[PDB]
This record gives structure tokens, C-alpha cells and sequence, in this order.
């Protein structure tokens, strides 16, 4: 099958391109390789192109997939903007069932990608532990004063787990919240790497 | 002689290439007799540089081997020697390696 | 001399494998007589998409969801096409390893973790009055969007 090389891609503001490996594991199968980017409405967006939009891959093989900024500079240069990648990996003739009727699939990875403006004030390290949280009897608000968008995982409060949340940068992201819910808040996060970085105690607002 | 310092890139390497111990990266050659010396990533693996923290969160169940020409990975105790002299380094995998930066230290004087 | 050895080990996404080769879920023959009633199912396809080669952390936390062109009678079930020698009235509906339906065209849906292979069922449900047979193929996107 076909994997990708990143669950995220952190565009650094300023730099040409940035690349995101492609493989196919099989030698004896073949696919097209469709990539284009979306907004974070999942809306097709041009201000990043990818190439090549459209390549095979025969066999076992690595591809580099190149993401080029052609925002002309339009993004606010406070906060990180949020885009998706898409890549669209499309098998070929399995002529064992032509006799045969068929359901058939193609498989799309969409990863985040983060447009990441340059002279950025708080090290991307330091984000996670800026969190912070707003209690209602059946909501729980995420409040994110940093820059860089915050993957929320493992939030659990009390004995009870919750959604995972993706809080913007400067915004707020809200999850249900269960009756027995107890008090005291725990969470993790998604870093640039793709790793958990470590629990953390939930600061309320 | 002239290069007396100099950094080695590895490249970026996905985690399920070095998802069991054993598991290595593909090697990068880097050339400049020769003993090394560095920090074991642990004490069943003296031939594999523990990789410097980051504040960012560094990779973990991974290190950093260095080879000769032998193709064999030298210990880096700074008194194994090895027999210009070209090398390669590469990632080498105790555990399933999870994701971070990855950066190595090493040392080395000459002897003859 | 001193060395310095720099490098980064990154997360990759999931490589999509399926029980069947080339991802091609292998429906029956079809019976037009075999439906009575409008949301009759036929027999129970059953197909698995493996997450492989990436780490409990990924795949624990992706959402997955079906895109396709729906049936025009029935938005939750995959269209089958439309011409001569074209089966009517019938679309390919998919359920999760409970057999509860899974719509087409939904938001992406995290299921419970566990393992790292989804376990779904695939299934011609009757979309019209009058279902008639000829070649009955269906085609889906298969999305993971990965936290």
C-alpha cells in the first residue's frame, strides 16, 4: 500500500517548498498518485501548490511530493493558518474479478498542514502548557493564547474521557461534557514530530 | 585534516523504519588510526550514541552508530580503534523509536 | 576533532492495505427477485482496511469516512451506476463489524480502540420499487484524516 512520510507538515514562512515523502511497499501493484490542498472548510484552495498534482507509482518506490507557497504573502504573520493535504492513492486493474461485481476503493490521507510565520515570539515547545479551560455544567472550553495550533488528546476530566479538540491559535475550541465528569483535568498534545508530548495538569481560565 | 569539525546529516527518518531493535537508517558516508568517543545510548549498547535532549522532545529508542570501512560499528569508548579514511553514520533502533529530533555527539583523536 | 551528527525521526501516516488485493471488495451476483421491499439487504460482504507500518498513536486517533456519488433515491448508500445493462433500484450500503450502517458522505468518525485493522461489511440494499439486475458496481474514496 501506499503511506506518507509525515502526519503534518510545518510550512516554514518564507522558504520555497517543503517536501513530504510518498511510498508504495508492493511490488506487484501500481497506483496513481493524486495530491492537491485544502482550506480548513476542507474547500480546494490554491495558495499551496503541490507537484506533481498527478504521478504513478509502479512498484515498490519512493516519491517526493513538493509543497510550494504561493500565498504571495497574504497570511497574518501572528498565528499559524491551517491547511490540509490531501493525497489520493488509486489502485489499478485487479482483472482476477472482472466477471465479478464490485465495490472499489481508493484510499485519501489528509494531513495538516501549518503554515508557520517566521519571527514567532513563543518557542513551539512551550505552546501545550499555555492551555487553558472554561467549565460549564455540560461544556468544557479550550482556550489557546499561543500562536500555534493545538492538537488536544487524552483529555479527560475526572475518570471520563472527552474529544479530542483542535484549538486555533489566539481562539477557543469547546467539547461535550459528560454528568459524571469529575474535576480535575489532564491532557496531552500532538507536537511538530507527530509524538504525545507528556501529561499535563489542566489550568482552569 | 583541514575539516576538523563538521556535521553529518542522516536525513529525515519515519519511525517505522526503526521500529525494533536492530533496525537501522540508511547510512551516510562522512570521511576526514581512528578512535571515537561518545555517550552510550545504554549500557547493552556501547556502539550506538545516545542522541542529545531537545526541549522540543527528542526521539527515544534510537541512537547514532558509526562504522569503518569494515562495515562493522565501532565502540565509543575513545580507546577501540579502527583500521583518505572514510566512514558512515547511521540511525541504529533499541526499541520501537519514536518521533523527535534526533542529534548525536561524538569525539575522536588520532593516533598512529 | 569534534563530530555532530544531525537528523530528525518523524511520524509517518498509516499504509492502507485491504484483505482484498487492489482494494476491489468482491460483491456477489445479483438476484433481482431476492428484494421485497424498498431497505432490503442482501447478503453480508465483509471487508478490512489495515493500518499498517504506523504507530498506535496515529491509528488510535484517525477518522475515517466514505465518499462516493450517492444513490438517487437513497443518500446513505453508494450509487451504482446508471445505463444499459445497469442494475436499478439497488445501491452498496456499508456497515461497521456490528452491522450498523455507516453512511456514505458523512463527517470522519473515530471507532473503538484494540487493534489496527477496520472491520466493515458491505451489502446491495434496495433503493427503489422495482429492482432490476445487470452489472452492479459501486466505487468509494476511502478518506483517514490524521490528528
Amino acid at each position: 500500500g501506499v503511506a506518507l512520510g509525515a502526519t503534518r507538515v510545518i510550512y516554514p514562512a518564507g522558504q520555497k517548498q517543503e517536501q513530504l515523502a510518498v511510498t508504495n511497499n508492493d511490488e506487484n501493484s501500481t497506483y496513481l498518485i493524486q495530491s492537491w490542498v485544502e482550506n480548513a472548510d476542507g474547500v480546494k484552495d490554491g495558495r499551496f501548490i503541490v507537484t506533481p498534482p498527478l504521478f504513478a507509482m509502479k512498484g515498490k518506490k519512493e516519491n517526493t511530493l513538493r509543497i510550494l507557497d504561493a500565498t504571495n504573502n497574504q497570511l497574518p504573520q501572528d498565528r499559524e493558518s491551517l491547511f490540509w493535504m490531501n493525497v489520493k492513492a488509486i489502485p489499478s486493474m485487479d482483472k482476477s474479478k472482472l466477471t465479478e461485481n464490485t465495490l472499489q476503493l481508493a484510499i485519501i490521507s489528509r494531513i495538516k498542514l501549518y503554515y508557520r510565520p517566521a519571527k514567532l515570539a513563543l518557542p513551539p515547545d512551550q505552546a501545550a502548557e499555555k492551555l487553558r479551560f472554561r467549565r460549564s455544567a455540560n461544556s468544557l472550553t479550550l482556550i489557546n493564547p499561543t500562536p500555534y495550533y493545538l492538537t488536544v488528546t487524552e483529555l479527560n476530566a475526572g475518570t471520563r474521557v472527552l474529544e479530542n479538540a483542535l484549538v486555533p491559535p489566539m481562539g477557543e475550541s469547546t467539547v461535550k461534557l459528560p454528568s459524571d465528569a469529575g474535576s480535575n483535568i489532564t491532557y496531552r498534545t500532538i507536537n511538530d514530530y507527530g509524538a504525545l508530548t507528556p501529561k499535563m495538569t489542566g489550568v482552569m481560565e | 585534516a583541514g575539516s576538523v569539525d563538521q556535521t553529518v546529516q542522516l536525513g529525515q527518518v519515519r519511525t517505522a523504519s526503526l521500529a525494533q531493535e536492530g533496525a537501522t537508517s540508511s547510512a551516510v558516508g562522512f570521511n576526514i588510526a581512528v578512535a571515537f568517543l561518545g555517550t552510550a545510548i545504554d549500557a547493552g549498547h556501547t556502539n550506538v550514541l545516545a542522541l542529545q535532549s531537545s526541549a522540543a522532545g527528542s526521539a527515544t529508542n534510537v541512537g547514532v552508530q558509526i562504522l569503518d570501512r569494515t562495515g562493522a560499528a565501532l565502540t565509543l569508548d575513545g580507546a577501540t580503534f579502527s583500521s583518505t579514511i572514510p566512514f558512515q553514520a547511521r540511525y541504529f533502533a533499541t526499541g520501537a523509536a519514536t518521533p523527535g529530533a534526533a542529534n548525536a555527539d561524538a569525539t575522536f583523536k588520532v593516533q598512529y | 576533532g569534534n563530530m555532530q551528527f544531525q537528523g530528525v525521526i518523524i511520524a509517518e501516516t498509516c499504509r492502507i492495505e485491504a484483505g482484498d488485493k487492489q482494494m476491489t471488495v468482491n460483491m456477489g451476483q445479483i438476484s433481482s427477485n431476492r428484494f421485497h421491499a424498498v431497505g432490503e439487504d442482501s447478503a453480508p460482504v465483509p471487508f478490512v482496511i489495515h493500518l499498517r507500518e504506523c504507530s498506535t498513536v496515529v491509528s488510535e486517533r484517525v477518522g475515517v469516512a466514505f465518499h462516493g456519488v450517492a444513490d438517487g433515491k437513497n443518500p446513505d448508500v453508494l450509487s451504482v451506476g446508471e445505463g444499459p445493462g445497469i442494475a436499478t433500484n439497488i445501491g452498496v450500503a456499508l456497515f461497521d463489524d456490528e452491522g450498523n450502517l455507516v453512511p456514505i458522505n458523512r463527517p470522519p468518525a473515530n471507532w473503538k480502540r484494540g487493534s489496527t485493522s477496520l472491520h466493515f461489511i458491505a451489502k446491495y440494499r434496495a433503493t427503489g420499487r422495482r429492482v432490476t439486475g445487470g452489472i452492479a458496481n459501486a466505487q468509494a474514496w476511502f478518506s483517514l484524516t490524521y490528528q
